[PDB]
Protein backbone atom coordinates (compact mmCIF):
# COMPACT_ATOMS: atom_id res chain seq x y z
CA UNK A 1 0.00 0.00 0.00
CA UNK A 2 2.77 2.22 0.35
CA UNK A 3 6.28 4.84 -4.16
CA UNK A 4 8.39 7.85 -3.19
CA UNK A 5 10.50 9.51 -5.67
CA UNK B 1 -21.22 7.92 -50.56
CA UNK B 2 -18.70 9.19 -47.53
CA UNK B 3 -16.73 8.49 -44.98
CA UNK B 4 -14.40 10.17 -41.81
CA UNK B 5 -11.79 8.26 -40.17
CA UNK B 6 -11.37 9.68 -36.19
CA UNK B 7 -8.08 8.90 -34.97
CA UNK B 8 -7.59 10.30 -31.28
CA UNK B 9 -4.37 10.03 -28.82
CA UNK B 10 -5.57 11.43 -25.18
CA UNK B 11 -2.55 12.03 -22.31
CA UNK B 12 -3.20 12.05 -19.05
CA UNK B 13 -0.95 12.41 -15.84
CA UNK B 14 -0.94 11.60 -12.13
CA UNK B 15 0.92 12.39 -9.02
CA UNK B 16 2.71 9.50 -6.71
CA UNK B 17 0.58 6.77 -5.44
CA UNK B 18 -2.21 8.62 -7.10
CA UNK B 19 -4.70 7.68 -9.89
CA UNK B 20 -7.43 10.84 -9.50
CA UNK B 21 -7.80 12.92 -12.04
CA UNK B 22 -6.51 16.70 -12.12
CA UNK B 23 -8.88 19.40 -13.13
CA UNK B 24 -6.36 20.37 -16.11
CA UNK B 25 -6.66 16.92 -17.86
CA UNK B 26 -10.76 17.23 -17.43
CA UNK B 27 -11.36 19.62 -20.45
CA UNK B 28 -9.36 17.17 -22.63
CA UNK B 29 -11.60 13.83 -21.32
CA UNK B 30 -14.12 15.75 -22.41
CA UNK B 31 -13.22 16.42 -25.75
CA UNK B 32 -12.60 13.14 -26.04
CA UNK B 33 -16.59 12.00 -24.84
CA UNK B 34 -17.63 14.73 -27.35
CA UNK B 35 -15.98 13.22 -30.06
CA UNK B 36 -17.04 9.53 -29.12
CA UNK B 37 -20.44 10.59 -29.43
CA UNK B 38 -20.02 11.90 -33.27
CA UNK B 39 -18.36 8.55 -34.17
CA UNK B 40 -20.28 5.99 -32.13
CA UNK B 41 -18.43 3.22 -33.86
CA UNK B 42 -15.19 4.50 -32.16
CA UNK B 43 -14.06 2.82 -28.95
CA UNK B 44 -11.58 3.63 -26.77
CA UNK B 45 -7.98 1.69 -25.59
CA UNK B 46 -7.05 3.42 -22.28
CA UNK B 47 -3.90 2.06 -20.89
CA UNK B 48 -2.49 2.98 -17.24
CA UNK B 49 1.16 3.36 -16.62
CA UNK B 50 3.14 3.96 -13.14
CA UNK B 51 7.17 4.82 -12.94
CA UNK B 52 9.26 2.35 -11.55
CA UNK B 53 8.98 3.29 -7.81
CA UNK B 54 7.28 0.92 -5.24
CA UNK B 55 6.57 -2.27 -5.06
CA UNK B 56 5.51 -3.96 -8.12
CA UNK B 57 2.28 -5.57 -6.79
CA UNK B 58 0.92 -2.33 -5.97
CA UNK B 59 2.26 -0.55 -8.96
CA UNK B 60 -0.06 -2.79 -11.15
CA UNK B 61 -2.62 -2.65 -9.28
CA UNK B 62 -2.75 1.38 -9.67
CA UNK B 63 -1.58 1.78 -13.28
CA UNK B 64 -5.28 -0.16 -14.16
CA UNK B 65 -6.70 2.18 -11.33
CA UNK B 66 -5.14 4.95 -13.76
CA UNK B 67 -6.96 3.60 -16.99
CA UNK B 68 -10.31 2.78 -15.07
CA UNK B 69 -10.16 6.83 -13.30
CA UNK B 70 -9.79 7.48 -17.13
CA UNK B 71 -12.93 5.55 -18.24
CA UNK B 72 -15.06 6.16 -15.08
CA UNK B 73 -14.77 10.07 -15.95
CA UNK B 74 -15.52 9.00 -19.47
CA UNK B 75 -18.28 7.19 -18.20
CA UNK B 76 -19.93 8.82 -15.30
CA UNK B 77 -18.92 12.78 -15.81
CA UNK B 78 -19.52 12.39 -20.00
CA UNK B 79 -21.96 10.11 -20.26
CA UNK B 80 -19.79 7.74 -22.79
CA UNK B 81 -20.83 4.16 -22.62
CA UNK B 82 -18.45 2.04 -21.17
CA UNK B 83 -18.86 -0.88 -23.17
CA UNK B 84 -17.18 1.08 -25.96
CA UNK B 85 -14.13 1.46 -23.48
CA UNK B 86 -11.05 -1.07 -22.65
CA UNK B 87 -8.60 -0.91 -19.83
CA UNK B 88 -5.38 -2.06 -19.13
CA UNK B 89 -2.29 -1.41 -16.49
CA UNK B 90 1.21 -1.60 -17.51
CA UNK B 91 3.27 -0.98 -13.96
CA UNK B 92 6.68 0.06 -14.65
CA UNK B 93 7.18 -2.44 -18.04
CA UNK B 94 6.51 0.65 -20.56
CA UNK B 95 8.08 3.78 -19.58
CA UNK B 96 8.22 6.54 -21.83
CA UNK B 97 11.05 8.47 -19.98
CA UNK B 98 13.88 7.79 -17.77
CA UNK B 99 12.98 6.82 -14.16
CA UNK B 100 16.07 7.94 -12.62
CA UNK B 101 15.04 11.68 -13.00
CA UNK B 102 11.94 13.63 -11.48
CA UNK B 103 10.62 14.50 -14.91
CA UNK B 104 11.17 11.63 -16.55
CA UNK B 105 9.07 9.42 -13.86
CA UNK B 106 5.97 12.90 -13.90
CA UNK B 107 5.98 11.27 -17.34
CA UNK B 108 5.95 7.43 -16.65
CA UNK B 109 2.59 8.09 -14.01
CA UNK B 110 0.23 8.21 -17.17
CA UNK B 111 -2.63 6.89 -18.95
CA UNK B 112 -2.50 6.87 -22.92
CA UNK B 113 -5.87 6.79 -24.51
CA UNK B 114 -6.01 6.05 -28.21
CA UNK B 115 -9.46 6.54 -30.16
CA UNK B 116 -10.40 5.29 -33.07
CA UNK B 117 -13.53 4.55 -35.78
CA UNK B 118 -15.18 5.53 -38.31
CA UNK B 119 -18.28 6.82 -39.46
CA UNK C 1 -2.89 16.97 -23.70
CA UNK C 2 -4.44 15.42 -27.02
CA UNK C 3 -4.02 14.72 -30.49
CA UNK C 4 -7.16 14.12 -32.72
CA UNK C 5 -7.79 13.94 -36.63
CA UNK C 6 -10.13 13.31 -38.64
CA UNK C 7 -10.00 12.25 -42.92
CA UNK C 8 -12.42 12.47 -45.14
CA UNK C 9 -13.28 10.32 -48.29
CA UNK C 10 -15.57 10.56 -50.44
CA UNK C 11 -17.43 10.14 -54.02
CA UNK C 12 -20.13 12.12 -56.19
CA UNK C 13 -21.73 10.86 -59.01
CA UNK C 14 -23.48 12.75 -61.98
CA UNK C 15 -24.47 11.54 -64.98
CA UNK C 16 -25.73 13.19 -68.18
CA UNK C 17 -28.01 13.44 -71.17
CA UNK C 18 -26.22 12.11 -74.70
CA UNK C 19 -24.29 15.06 -75.75
CA UNK C 20 -25.05 17.42 -72.70
CA UNK C 21 -23.29 18.86 -69.96
CA UNK C 22 -25.50 20.11 -67.91
CA UNK C 23 -26.03 19.45 -64.40
CA UNK C 24 -29.94 18.07 -64.28
CA UNK C 25 -31.56 19.48 -60.81
CA UNK C 26 -31.51 15.29 -60.10
CA UNK C 27 -28.08 16.12 -58.73
CA UNK C 28 -28.13 19.64 -56.92
CA UNK C 29 -29.16 17.89 -53.24
CA UNK C 30 -26.09 15.87 -54.34
CA UNK C 31 -24.03 18.76 -54.62
CA UNK C 32 -24.83 20.55 -51.74
CA UNK C 33 -23.75 17.99 -49.19
CA UNK C 34 -20.35 18.01 -50.95
CA UNK C 35 -19.93 21.68 -51.12
CA UNK C 36 -20.80 21.61 -46.95
CA UNK C 37 -18.12 18.93 -46.29
CA UNK C 38 -15.82 21.10 -48.32
CA UNK C 39 -16.77 23.80 -45.83
CA UNK C 40 -16.41 21.07 -42.87
CA UNK C 41 -13.04 20.17 -44.25
CA UNK C 42 -10.84 23.65 -44.97
CA UNK C 43 -8.14 21.15 -46.28
CA UNK C 44 -9.81 18.95 -48.14
CA UNK C 45 -9.43 18.79 -51.97
CA UNK C 46 -11.17 17.45 -55.10
CA UNK C 47 -10.74 15.15 -57.99
CA UNK C 48 -13.54 15.85 -61.07
CA UNK C 49 -13.00 13.57 -63.70
CA UNK C 50 -15.43 13.09 -66.61
CA UNK C 51 -16.46 10.87 -69.19
CA UNK C 52 -19.00 9.86 -72.49
CA UNK C 53 -19.91 6.30 -73.86
CA UNK C 54 -18.52 5.57 -77.05
CA UNK C 55 -20.92 7.11 -79.33
CA UNK C 56 -19.33 10.13 -81.51
CA UNK C 57 -16.11 11.81 -82.77
CA UNK C 58 -13.26 11.08 -80.32
CA UNK C 59 -12.76 14.95 -80.26
CA UNK C 60 -16.22 15.71 -79.82
CA UNK C 61 -15.90 13.16 -76.69
CA UNK C 62 -12.64 14.84 -75.27
CA UNK C 63 -14.16 18.28 -74.86
CA UNK C 64 -17.54 16.67 -73.64
CA UNK C 65 -15.85 14.62 -71.29
CA UNK C 66 -13.99 17.41 -69.63
CA UNK C 67 -16.91 20.36 -70.26
CA UNK C 68 -19.05 17.51 -67.64
CA UNK C 69 -16.34 17.57 -65.82
CA UNK C 70 -16.03 21.87 -65.45
CA UNK C 71 -19.91 21.73 -65.02
CA UNK C 72 -19.88 20.19 -61.73
CA UNK C 73 -17.00 22.44 -60.64
CA UNK C 74 -18.68 25.32 -61.88
CA UNK C 75 -22.16 24.48 -59.36
CA UNK C 76 -19.79 24.27 -56.25
CA UNK C 77 -17.27 27.39 -57.70
CA UNK C 78 -20.30 29.60 -58.55
CA UNK C 79 -23.47 28.24 -56.89
CA UNK C 80 -21.45 27.31 -53.56
CA UNK C 81 -18.88 29.78 -53.85
CA UNK C 82 -16.05 27.12 -53.56
CA UNK C 83 -12.47 27.65 -53.97
CA UNK C 84 -11.65 26.92 -57.35
CA UNK C 85 -8.00 26.52 -56.66
CA UNK C 86 -9.71 22.98 -54.65
CA UNK C 87 -11.31 21.45 -57.71
CA UNK C 88 -9.26 19.82 -60.49
CA UNK C 89 -11.17 18.68 -63.97
CA UNK C 90 -10.09 16.33 -66.16
CA UNK C 91 -11.71 14.29 -69.11
CA UNK C 92 -11.46 10.71 -70.36
CA UNK C 93 -13.80 10.52 -73.53
CA UNK C 94 -14.83 7.00 -73.52
CA UNK C 95 -11.86 5.60 -71.99
CA UNK C 96 -12.86 4.40 -68.96
CA UNK C 97 -16.02 2.67 -69.40
CA UNK C 98 -18.23 1.51 -66.43
CA UNK C 99 -20.52 -0.66 -68.13
CA UNK C 100 -21.73 -1.55 -71.31
CA UNK C 101 -21.84 0.60 -73.93
CA UNK C 102 -24.08 -2.04 -76.25
CA UNK C 103 -26.62 -0.74 -74.36
CA UNK C 104 -28.88 1.90 -73.70
CA UNK C 105 -28.61 1.30 -69.91
CA UNK C 106 -24.52 0.92 -70.19
CA UNK C 107 -24.65 4.54 -71.92
CA UNK C 108 -26.36 6.21 -69.47
CA UNK C 109 -23.58 4.57 -66.53
CA UNK C 110 -20.99 5.86 -68.72
CA UNK C 111 -22.12 9.20 -69.60
CA UNK C 112 -20.64 11.02 -65.93
CA UNK C 113 -18.62 12.58 -63.74
CA UNK C 114 -16.82 10.70 -60.79
CA UNK C 115 -15.67 13.39 -58.03
CA UNK C 116 -13.24 12.22 -55.57
CA UNK C 117 -13.28 14.13 -52.32
CA UNK C 118 -10.41 13.51 -49.55
CA UNK C 119 -8.72 15.65 -46.80
CA UNK C 120 -8.16 16.18 -43.06
CA UNK C 121 -9.12 18.56 -40.23
CA UNK D 1 -20.55 18.88 -83.20
CA UNK D 2 -23.20 16.22 -84.32
CA UNK D 3 -23.57 11.07 -80.64
CA UNK D 4 -26.31 9.36 -81.21
CA UNK D 5 -27.44 5.90 -79.13
CL1 LIG E 1 4.24 16.13 -17.02
CL1 LIG F 1 -28.27 6.81 -63.82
Amino acid sequence: AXKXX
Amino acid sequence: ELTEDLNMELRVFFDTNKSNIKDQYKPEIAKVAEKLSEYPNATARIEGHTDNTGPRKLNERLSLARANSVKSALVNEYNVDASRLSTQGFAWDQPIADNKTKEGRAMNRRVFATITGSR
